[PDB]
RNA sequence: ACCUGGGGAACUGAAACAUCUCAGUACCCAGAGGAGAGGAAAGAGAAAUCGACUCCCUGAGUAGCGGCGAGCGAAAGGGGAC
RNA sequence: AGCGCCAGAGAGGGUGAAAGCCCCGUAGGCGAAAGGUGGGGGGAUAGGUGAGGGUACCCGAGUACCCCGUGGUUCGUGGAGCCAUGGGGGAAUCUGGGCGGACCACCGCCUAAGGCUAAGUACUCCGGGUGACCGAUAGCGCACCAGUACCGUGAGGGAAAGGUGAAAAGAACCCCGGGAGGGGAGUGAAAUAGAGCCUGAAACCGUGGGCUUACAAGCAGUCACGGCCCCAAGGGGUUGUGGCGUGCCUAUUGAAGCAUGAGCCGGCGACUCACGGUCGUGGGCGAGCUUAAGCCGUUGAGGCGGAGGCGUAGGGAAACCGAGUC
C-alpha cells in the first residue's frame, strides 16, 4: 500500500529534471583519508549511470 | 397460516389431466398436503391394512387425494375464479359477475 | 446502437497469460526453474549481494531536519510572462491561480521569456529582467503592509 | 452537421422540428460508447463472491502426522488447501468494481448516445400525452397512434410519473425519469421517445 | 463481534544479532452498553488567526523518527458528517 | 393452432412439460381491542434573564514548580519541550499560574490540580432484501436427528450421510425358497424409475461371440506384405512372418537406466486480489487534466461535489536567484 520513500537514498541523491541522478563523491568525505594531494579539489557532483534507475525506483512519491 | 386455499366442502370441477373435465362432490379439504379428493383418480389398493380383523379387505378402494391446484370452484356456468362481497356485515364469496 | 458489436476497439486484451498449461509459460511458470524464485526474492532495487548497495554515496544533503519540523516559510510559485500576455488588462494574483498557476501557492514572483504587453501587473517579486522585460510599458505593483 | 429531431404535435398544430450539432448526427465513436458501458455494468456489480482461506476455515492446527517416520506425505493442518475439506487457495473475495470514468466522457457518451438513435430517425421528441391517472389502455392507445405498435423496444423518458404508470408495464417499454438518461439504457432500447421538457434537461446536461 | 481500562509475548524482519522490528499485536484480566470512548480549552500554532469532541476525505508517505539500517510516521490548515 | 382480454398488476413460485389472465401472489389500497416504540410536530415543569463605582474577601495542594527514574507523541538522549507520573524537595490566588520545542527577554494564547454531556462512529447473536455467490469432494464443520457418531483422562479433536414417482398407485394372488432373493401377475409415461430407487461415467469382476496363440527372447509398439471375420476397384477387427525400435516425470555434465515419483480410475488440487509504481497500449481532454469524502436522485439511472492531486522552471545544503544557477 502506498509505497513509503527511502528516506536514506533521498538524504543522499538530488534528482534533476532530464531523469539523472546525482550524488557527491566518495573519497572525499572530510577525508579521514587524510593529507591532500590536489584530489580534494576534484569533488563536485556526479551522474551515477545504471543504478540511478534503480536509486530512482526508491523515490517514488517524493519525486 | 397462509396454509389457506381454494374450494372447501363443496362442488368442485377437475381439470388436472387424467381427469381433466369431470364435476364432482367435495375433495375433503388436505391441506397440510394441498390436496383436495374429489371423486376423479379413485385408485384402488389391496385392502386389508395393519391388521386384518375381520376378513380380509376389499378392491372398489377410494379416491385419491389430487393436487389441490387441479381442481376449480364452479356454478351456473364453469370454472369460474372465487371473489369476495362485504354484505355490509357479515363475509362470502361470489364468483366473478354470477354470485354464490 | 446495437447491444451486439460495440466492444472494444482492437485493443482491449484483457487475456493476461496463464503459467499453468502445458505449451508456452508451464511446469516452472512464467520462466524460473531454479530457486530463490519460489516465493519472494530481496528486492533487488536498493538491496542485496549482501554487499553495501550504494548506501555507500555520502550524504551531502546537509541542512536537512531539525525536529519540531519543518520552518513555516514563505514560498514564491515562479510563472513567466510568456505565459502571462496569454490575455490582458490588469493581472495580478487570485486572477491567477483561479487560473493557469499558482493556487495558493503563495507569493507570486513574475519573470521569464517572452514578451509581456503594458498591463499594470501586480505582484510579489520580479526578476533584475522581469523588471526591466516589461519596464517598456507595464506596471510595478509590489509587496505589502499589513 | 445534420440534426433535425422531430418535434411532437401537442394538439392541433403539426410536428415541427428541432436540432443540434453533433450533439446530433457528427462522428459517434463505437469504443467510447462502449467504454461508458462497460463503466456502467460494472459500478453496479454487487461484488460478494466470498470463499475461506486456509486460516479462515474452521479446523484445527494440529499437525496431523508426526512429519517424519511414517512413509504418509508430509502435512500441516486438515485446513491445508490440498486437502480436500480445506480452504480455498484463490478464491474470490468480496470486492468492490467501480472506478471513475471521466465526466467529461461520461457526457460525451451521453452525447453519441441520443446522437445515433436519431440519426437513424428513432429519437423521437413527444408533447402530447392524454393518458390520464395511470392507465395502461391510454397509454397504448396512445402509442398506436404515437406510431408505435411494440416493434422495437421504447425508452420512454419523461418527468410525468402518471405516464410513467401508463407504461410502466409494457414488456416493449422502458420508462425512465429524465435525470435517469444513461447510454446504456439508450443503447439498450431500439426507440428512444421523449417529453420535451426531458429533451431540454438532457440538452442542460450539455447544450 | 464491537468498546475502554489494567497487564502484555515470541516466531518473524533486520537476508546473523543485541538497539530497533513484529507490536502495544496475540493472549489474560476488570468494566461499559446498545454502543463504548471522547467532549467545552491551563487547547492549537503564526495566521490582524481558530474556537468542545468524535467519524470520513485531504493534508501526507509530507514533517520528522531511525544500529539515519530494516523500517516507523504525525499535526495544523481545507473539504464533509454531526 | 385460432379468436380474445387485464395491466398502477409482464417480480416470483407452484400446478403431470415453457401460463400476465389456474393457485399463491405482484402493482395499488386498507387494518389493531392489546403491548412495545416514538420531539418527526406540538404542550408543560427544571433552570436560565441587566449595566457602573469602591475593598483590595474567593477562585480546586502534598497540587503547580524544580530535581532523580520512566511512559505517551513522528521524537530511539537528541538542542528535547509539551502531556502523563513512582521518588525527593515544595509554592502562589490575578503585582496570581501554564503554554507557543533547551534557556532568557520581548510579543501573544489559555486559566491546571472536581464532575456530567446527545448526535455523527464501531460491531452483527438476531429480522429482512439483493448477488457477472456455491450447488452436496462445493457452500458453514453440519442442506440429513452434528458440535452429533467416533477419538481423547482431560482441555480438546471432530466425520460421513441429500434426489422413487405427478401420484405410493410401493408390487394383491400363484410358483421356487426355511428366509432372503426371484419368476409370472399387476400399477405406472417409464420398473435397465422397485425403495439409500434420476441420470449412471472410469477403475475393477463376469457370460457369449469374432480373430489369435503351446520352437519361441520382450518398453509390447510402429512399417510392410500375407491369412481369417462382418460391406465392396473400398473400410473396419484381428495378427503370421519380416524390418525398426532403451518407458513417463523429475533432477542432471550425463538416465532405459540398478537415481526420485507414481498400483489404477474418478473427483479436489497451485502465479491471485488490494494499494502504490513503471513501461506499453485503447480511448477522453488538452496548457491543461481530474476529483476525494459527502449531498441529491435512483432501487441494477446518474448528477452534483475543486478541499486536494499531477503539470506549467530550473539551479543551489541553505539564504537566494531565475532561463538561468551552482
Amino acid at each position: 500500500p502506498k509505497m513509503k520513500t527511502h528516506k536514506g537514498a533521498k538524504k543522499r541523491v538530488k534528482i534533476t529534471a532530464s531523469g539523472k541522478v546525482v550524488a557527491m563523491k566518495t573519497g572525499k568525505r572530510h577525508l579521514n583519508w587524510q593529507k591532500s594531494g590536489k584530489e580534494i579539489r576534484q569533488k563536485g557532483r556526479k551522474f551515477v549511470l545504471a543504478k540511478p534507475e534503480a536509486e530512482r525506483i526508491k523515490l517514488l512519491l517524493p519525486y | 397460516r397462509v396454509k389457506m386455499h381454494v374450494k372447501k366442502g363443496d362442488t368442485v370441477l377437475v381439470a388436472s389431466g387424467k381427469y381433466k373435465g369431470r364435476v364432482g362432490k367435495v375433495k375433503e379439504v388436505l391441506p397440510k398436503k394441498y390436496a383436495v379428493i374429489v371423486e376423479g383418480v379413485n385408485i384402488v389398493k389391496k385392502a386389508v391394512r395393519v391388521s386384518p380383523k375381520y376378513p380380509q379387505g376389499g378392491f372398489i378402494e377410494k379416491e385419491a387425494p389430487l393436487h389441490a391446484s387441479k381442481v376449480r370452484p364452479i356454478c351456473p356456468a364453469c370454472g369460474k375464479p372465487t371473489r369476495v362481497r362485504k354484505k355490509f356485515l357479515e363475509n362470502g364469496k361470489k364468483i366473478r359477475v354470477c354470485a354464490k | 446502437d446495437l447491444r451486439p458489436n460495440p466492444g472494444a476497439n482492437k485493443r482491449r486484451k484483457r487475456v493476461g497469460r496463464g503459467p499453468g498449461s502445458g505449451h508456452g509459460k508451464t511446469a516452472t511458470r512464467g520462466h524460473k526453474g531454479q530457486k530463490s524464485r519460489s516465493g519472494g526474492l530481496k528486492d533487488p532495487r536498493r538491496f542485496e549481494g549482501g554487499r553495501s548497495t550504494t548506501l555507500m554515496r555520502l550524504p551531502k544533503r546537509g541542512m536537512q531536519g531539525q525536529v519540531p519540523g519543518e520552518i513555516k516559510r514563505p514560498r514564491y510559485q515562479g510563472v513567466n510572462l510568456k505565459d502571462l500576455a496569454r490575455f490582458e488588462g490588469e493581472v495580478t494574483p487570485e486572477l491567477l491561480v483561479r487560473a493557469g498557476l499558482l493556487k495558493k501557492g503563495y507569493r507570486l514572483k513574475i519573470l521569464g521569456e517572452g514578451e509581456a504587453k503594458p498591463l499594470k501587473v501586480v505582484a510579489h517579486a520580479f526578476s533584475k529582467s522581469a523588471l526591466e522585460k516589461l519596464k517598456a510599458a507595464g506596471g510595478e505593483p509590489v509587496l505589502l503592509e499589513a | 452537421m445534420k440534426e433535425v429531431a422531430v418535434y411532437q404535435i401537442p394538439v392541433l398544430s403539426p410536428s415541427g422540428r428541432r436540432e443540434l450539432a453533433a450533439d446530433l448526427p457528427a462522428e459517434i465513436n463505437p469504443h467510447l460508447l462502449w467504454e461508458v458501458v462497460r463503466w456502467q455494468l460494472a459500478k453496479r456489480r454487487r461484488g460478494t463472491a466470498s470463499t475461506k482461506t486456509r486460516g479462515e476455515v474452521a479446523y484445527s492446527g494440529r499437525k496431523i502426522w508426526p512429519q517424519k517416520h511414517t512413509g504418509r506425505a508430509r502435512h500441516g493442518d486438515i485446513g491445508a488447501p490440498i486437502f480436500v475439506g480445506g480452504g480455498v487457495v484463490f478464491g474470490p473475495k468480496p470486492r468492490d468494481y467501480s472506478y471513475t470514468l471521466p465526466k467529461k466522457v461520461r457526457k460525451k457518451g451521453l452525447a453519441m448516445a441520443v446522437a445515433d438513435r436519431a440519426r437513424e430517425g428513432k429519437l423521437l421528441l413527444v408533447e402530447a400525452f392524454a393518458g390520464v391517472n395511470g392507465k395502461t389502455k391510454e397509454f397504448l392507445a396512445w402509442a398506436k397512434e404515437a406510431g408505435l405498435d411494440g416493434s422495437e423496444s421504447v425508452l420512454l423518458v419523461t418527468g410525468n410519473e402518471l405516464v410513467r404508470r401508463a407504461a410502466r408495464n409494457l414488456p416493449w417499454v422502458v420508462t425512465l425519469a429524465p435525470e435517469g438518461l444513461n447510454v446504456y439504457d439508450i443503447v439498450r432500447t431500439e426507440r428512444l421517445v421523449m417529453d420535451l421538457d426531458a429533451w431540454e434537461v438532457f440538452q442542460n446536461r450539455i447544450g
